[PDB]
């Protein structure tokens, strides 16, 4: 159970938007220019590590 | 250990609506009189294909700045929920009209969520909503009892008390109405100048939406790792046949995760699931390279 | 042609496990999903709307709050629809939906409705409001209110939306609210923006053609919705056949918090 | 062994441990 | 600065505030405040602008 | 003493504070809060708690 | 002794900028704007965690 439980905690932690404006990368490359989406995907990198 | 192997995606399938309408922009574009920024005038857009190319081939808008979106990536995407607003301001007050902005037109005429998307437009204004003598037909609120809601009117002409004497239903000493008058004359300078200003308000989401650009749809394909755009959503994975049971009003799918794994196509109802291609590490297995070389 | 012919009387009664909808537009199969949105509180204190026609104004207007849920296990004919808005006069917008043999004419125009509106039977809409001006929104779509049946409904005024739920829901002889969850499905959404603090329940009334009208009475319930946090399990077809108010007791409490309708023995 | 007289109902020796080991905790708290 | 004693000193032809609320005077916490005090006549109160 | 306007505790957080209007000391006590816990047997059992 | 320095440290901690400018929340909900306050409190929520 703790190592499932472990695991499946990992998983839910994409789907945070972890002080981005979106959880989802390829929006995030596809709505914004390229100053600001390093900056999203700044927080996004951060926040993953 | 050394890397991870990942089959690519062929090709890439787009997938779009079918209607066709042209999006009436130029009626908010040319709008020969302009609403007041206490009495801002709000249109919806929808069920409308949006090309924002003619909007930068023809503009004498000083200030383009977008919140949320990129300016040229605006054609790649579908939006729906989507608004223009209309007002006049001065030529000083275009950096107040943005989210987290003090100002008295913030307060108590206009006031923009901490979380607003989209694209807010200023361009002169002098030539037409200046007048010599003086162009009074726009109004602002400044003075309200507490700070508006964003995207809230206020239209109430309740005669406001400035100071301590009470107006009695007479205007007078101490009490003149919230909205004022702005004094706008071409013979000023920047900063006063009447400015046009307009936001666009497209609220994008991960859904079919409505709106959407002017990209040409594609045939589909079934059982083949291909990267897809339905609606503004861009992943890879293959599509397969559907058993799921969507419901009518439903139109996208979730896992466990909360991941899309069944789609309905706004063009062709049907639901295809996503299956990210198959994907594993990659192991080398070698003997001492003095002993030998094969692997 | 205003004219007061609604007397009523007030009830109080159990909520039970009813007016819950779907939150969403998304197919969830085989989960646990909590959400938090405006439900009808679980058990909650409804009141009971018993209105009586017999061949003065005793027919107020309710509060909207921030939502209003409704019930009733009339026939078809006799509940024809609902009137909406804050001030109910021409001064504001208001919404009008009026359901009929054939459809639905939702409608939100200036209207100056009368203070006991009411639909007489061809439909005459002059008893509902004496006029109609700057009308700025119309949509026709198929009725939502068809033939014992619980008929219930949800209404939101969500950031410029006007969200519509409903489900049909037959019972036995009991209480009309009955045990059980049966979700409303949502079937209609109205792009009308505009400021919502008070609503009127419409009835249909049939001329007596003999005391003008015949006489007629309609049972109907009353909820207001409030921000609560669900956790609604979907079945295997996608279905919600159950749901936790995480705020009502604290074994709901804990069930909210362990994301789970079964709780092992211990303190938590 | 346990010391009757003592209401703690500690021997001698576990009475000298206890003692020679000790707005902090409210702040704390 | 008590500005509840100027506002009940006397009925005023003007109180006209340019870049400043009067409401917001007492809340607003100012560095300096010059009071200039002259004698006009009525016609000459509007050139004061 | 005198100049002393307020008191802190041994973990830097206020503790005491002196008012304005009137020259006396006044201790700064937080209001009551702890963990709820509920205790139950098995649902399958019983819903009492 | 190591159980009671923890817990001071830990208290003590509240109390730095974190490269904020100030160590109160309601100090900069109260001075500042929403978005850089929400910069300032991103700081302070992120160094606290
Ligand atoms: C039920 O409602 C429909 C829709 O309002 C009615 O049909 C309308 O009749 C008018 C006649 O004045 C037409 O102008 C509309 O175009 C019709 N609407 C539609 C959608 O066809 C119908 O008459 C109503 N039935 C009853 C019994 O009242
Ligand atoms: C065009 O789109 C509409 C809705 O988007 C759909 O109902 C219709 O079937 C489509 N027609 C064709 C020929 O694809
Ligand atoms: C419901 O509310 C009414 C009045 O608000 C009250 O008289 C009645 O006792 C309430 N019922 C319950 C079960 O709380
Ligand atoms: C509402 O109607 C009145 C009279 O019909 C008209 O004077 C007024 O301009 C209208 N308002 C709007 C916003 O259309
Ligand atoms: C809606 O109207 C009521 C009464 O007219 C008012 O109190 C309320 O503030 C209005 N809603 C908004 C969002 O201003
Ligand atoms: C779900 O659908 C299947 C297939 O239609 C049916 O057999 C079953 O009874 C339904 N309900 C549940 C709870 O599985």
């Amino acid at each position: 159970n703790h190592n499932a439980q472990a695991l499946n905690t990992l998983v839910k932690q994409l789907s945070s938007k972890f002080g981005a404006i979106s959880s989802v990368l390829n929006d995030i490359l596809s709505r914004l220019d390229p100053p600001e989406a390093e900056v999203q995907i700044d927080r996004l990198i951060t926040g993953r590590l | 250990q050394t890397s991870n192997f990942r089959v690519q995606p062929t090709e890439s399938i787009v997938r779009f609506p079918n209607i066709t309408n042209l999006c009436p922009f130029h009626e908010v574009f040319n709008a020969t009189t302009f609403a007041s920024v206490y009495a801002w005038n709000r249109k919806r857009i929808s069920n409308c294909v949006a090309d924002y190319s003619v909007i930068y081939n023809f503009a004498p808008f000083f200030a383009f700045k977008c919140y949320g979106v990129s300016p040229t990536k605006l054609n790649d995407l579908c939006f729906t929920n989507v608004y223009a607003d209309s007002f006049v301001i001065r030529g000083n007050e275009v950096s107040q009209i943005a989210p987290g902005q003090t100002g008295n037109i913030a307060d108590y005429n206009y006031k923009l969520p901490d979380d607003f998307t989209g694209c807010v437009i200023a361009w002169n204004s002098n030539k037409l909503d200046s007048k010599p003598s003086g162009n009074y037909n726009y109004l602002y609120r400044l003075f309200r009892k507490s700070k508006l809601k964003p995207f809230e009117r206020d239209i109430s002409t309740e005669i406001y008390q400035a100071g301590n004497k009470p107006c009695n239903g007479v205007a007078g000493p101490n009490c003149y109405s919230p909205l004022q008058s702005y004094g706008f004359r071409p013979t000023y300078g920047v900063g006063h100048q009447p400015y046009r200003v307009v936001v666009l308000s497209f609220e994008l989401l991960h859904a079919p939406a409505t709106v959407c650009g002017p990209k040409k749809s594609t045939n589909l394909v079934k059982n083949k790792c291909v990267n897809f755009n339905f609606n503004g959503l861009t992943g890879t994975g293959v599509l397969t046949e559907s058993n799921k049971k969507f419901l009518p009003f439903q139109q996208f799918g979730r896992d466990i995760a909360d991941t899309t794994d069944a789609v309905r196509d706004p063009q062709t109802l049907e639901i295809l699931d996503i299956t990210p291609c198959s994907f594993g590490g990659v192991s080398v297995i070698t003997p001492g390279t003095n002993t030998s070389n094969q692997v | 042609q205003c004219v007061n012919l609604i007397t009523r009387t007030q009830s109080y009664t159990n909520s039970f496990t009813r007016g819950v909808y779907y939150p969403d537009k998304v197919f969830r199969s085989s989960v646990l999903h909590s959400t938090q949105d405006l439900f009808l509180p679980f058990f909650s204190n409804v009141t009971w709307f018993h209105a009586i026609h017999v061949s003065r104004f005793d027919n107020p207007a309710l509060p909207f709050n921030d939502g209003v849920y409704f019930a009733s296990t009339e026939k078809s004919n006799i509940i024809r629809g609902w009137i909406f808005g804050t001030t109910l006069d021409s001064k504001t917008q208001s919404l009008l939906i009026v359901n009929n043999a054939t459809n639905v004419v939702i409608k939100v125009c200036e209207f100056q409705f009368c203070n006991d509106p009411f639909l007489d039977v061809m439909e005459s809409e002059f008893r509902v409001y004496s006029s109609a001006n700057n009308c700025t929104f119309e949509y026709v779509s198929q009725p939502f209110l068809m033939d014992k049946n619980l008929r219930e409904f949800v209404f939101k005024n969500i950031d410029g939306y006007f969200k519509i739920y409903s489900k049909h829901t037959p019972i036995n002889l009991e209480r009309d609210l009955p045990q059980g969850f049966s979700a409303l499905e949502p079937l209609v959404d109205l792009p009308i923006g505009i400021n919502i603090t008070r609503f009127q329940t419409l009835l249909a009334l049939h001329r007596s053609y003999l005391s003008g009208w015949t006489a007629g009475a309609a049972a109907y319930y009353v909820g207001y919705l409030q921000p609560r946090t669900f956790l609604l399990k979907y079945n295997e077809n996608g279905t919600i056949t159950d749901a936790v108010d995480c705020a009502l007791d604290p074994l709901s409490e804990t069930k909210c918090t362990l994301k789970s309708f079964t709780v092992e023995k211990g303190i938590y | 062994l346990p010391d009757p007289s003592k209401p703690s109902k500690r021997s001698p020796i576990e009475d000298l441990l206890f003692n020679k080991v000790t707005d902090l905790i409210c702040a704390q708290k």
